């Protein structure tokens, strides 16, 4: 599976820009597609989703971009697009197309340079090879339950994302067995049973709230020795 | 309620 974005670059405040993403290796037309952006200050932030032809290609948007961005898809070309008008400085960031159960696949990102629910994660955790470590994800609204469809996404050196878990407890394809997701108490949880040195990464959770996703701030996992 | 298709 590849997702590959293009269209980024320098834009003047108030200007417009169109991003493209072409998908291969999965049945594109059977899945919703999203755009998520990563900034220095605001972290990972879900921008937009577009659903299937059977959903009349329904779209939903983050409040921050509603009225300025338009997401669309061409199932005939296995591609999703993001039209962005009236850009602002806060729109600066790396933009990713992503989807499947629910954020298994990520493109490499395309950079756009212009010129409330809170999900909480541990800032950092330290472990060693062979230990069991559990990362947690809390919602400012109450309990996390299966209706929040908790996803866990791994960021490895320099903005390389891969989804590990979706729908609370479901390992994406090809994800190592040492990763599992669950609900623990009133939080979503990612457990690594036998941490490995290569697991040193930033881990983000995302929770679903009716018609939008909110990403956590991320947990830096250090694996010592 | 989001894309719960595997
Ligand atoms: C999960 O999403 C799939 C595909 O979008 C189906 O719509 C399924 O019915 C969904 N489940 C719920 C509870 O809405």
């Amino acid at each position: 599976v590849q997702l590959q974005e293009s269209g980024g670059g320098l834009v003047q405040p108030g200007g417009s820009m169109k991003l493209s993403c072409v998908a291969s290796g999965f049945t594109f037309s059977n899945y919703w597609m999203n755009w998520v952006r990563q900034s220095p200050e605001k972290g990972l932030e879900w921008v937009a989703e577009i659903r299937l032809k059977s959903n009349n290609y329904a779209t939903h948007y983050a409040e921050s971009v509603k009225g300025r961005f338009t997401i669309s898809r061409d199932d005939s070309k296995s591609s999703v697009y993001l039209q962005m008008n009236n850009l602002r400085a806060e729109d600066t960031g790396i933009y990713y197309c992503t989807g499947v159960g629910q954020f298994a696949y990520w493109g490499q990102g395309t950079t756009v340079t212009v010129s409330d629910i809170v999900v909480t994660q541990e800032s950092a955790l330290t472990t060693s090879p062979g230990e069991t470590v559990t990362l947690t994800c809390r919602s400012s609204t109450g309990a996390v339950t299966t209706s929040n469809y908790a996803n866990w996404v791994q960021e490895k050196p320099d903005h390389l994302f891969t989804g590990l878990i979706g729908g609370t407890n479901n390992r994406a394809p090809g994800v190592p067995a040492r990763f599992s997701g669950s609900l623990i108490g009133d939080k979503a949880a990612l457990t690594i049973t036998g941490a490995q040195t290569e697991d040193e990464a930033i881990y983000f959770c995302a929770l679903w709230y009716s018609n939008h996703w909110v990403f956590g701030g991320g947990t830096k996992l250090t694996v010592l020795g | 309620a989001p894309d719960c298709r595997p």
